[PDB]
């Protein structure tokens, strides 16, 4: 009688803790989607600033050289 | 003379998405709390 | 015998387990807390980004356009 | 004349926090080797 | 005259990385299938 | 016989179950070591882009200034 027992119980168990691993799989994918998605983010924005920073330079020196130019 | 609007821009199609797994803890402190319903008492 | 000994150490593993899953649930909720702030950070970065840009732009045309009045 | 100083400003108030969540993971490693002492052994 | 050529630079050394934990969602994943085989069927 | 069968399989559980828990621990680690990794660079990021527009506004005000000499 007892063994039907102990049996069930570590069946039910076994079971929740099929659906905790599941739960934390799921979870950590998501995490995993989101960091790396926020990872390329940050990193387009660092091209994309470099490469705006860039054209501010630029757009910079042609004032200057013309500036230079007028005195 | 007449110098073009020399427009930078903007920083378009750059977002950060947002992590929303409060089901998947939630979950977790369930079974968390319903294990005590599988321990066993002979 | 062997029956309490099978129910003592399914308790103990039982109890280990339940620890682990709410240190498992903590440590998701801190890192989904983190997670969302540095989203957000990231994303009042962009937009301060854009508006500094833009005002950065605008003071840029005001140069070129009385520059040119100018010469 | 006499333009005004064009100041821009500072990104001010932007920080990104940083997880600590060692003692949850410490807490999850000893637990898969204390398990060890849970094993069945008629 | 001559001005110099006020160059700002570049953000150089600035780069996120990458999780990879594709293993480790995958043994979670294969363990939670697995422990079906652990049930106890008297 | 049927206490051979439980102690087996739960021998068998408990070891599926501290392998989760070390591939959890594993995955957990990584996710703190990059999401700790990527608010640094962009705290770096907000830093040096503080000081890049610092410079961007000092060589504007030297642009207004000396235009204001030159009217």
């Amino acid at each position: 009688e007892n063994q039907k027992l102990i049996a069930n119980q570590f069946n039910s168990a076994i079971g929740k803790i099929q659906d905790s691993l599941s739960s934390t799989a799921s979870a950590l994918g998501k995490l995993q989607d989101v960091v790396n998605q926020n990872a390329q983010a940050l990193n387009t924005l660092v091209k994309q600033l470099s490469s705006k920073f860039g054209a501010i330079s630029s757009v910079l020196n042609d004032i200057l050289s013309r500036l230079d130019k007028v005195e | 003379h007449t110098s073009p609007d020399v427009d930078l821009g903007d920083i378009s199609g750059i977002n950060a998405s947002v992590v929303n797994i409060q089901k998947e803890i939630d979950r977790l402190n369930e079974v968390a709390k319903n294990l005590n319903e599988s321990l066993i008492d002979l």
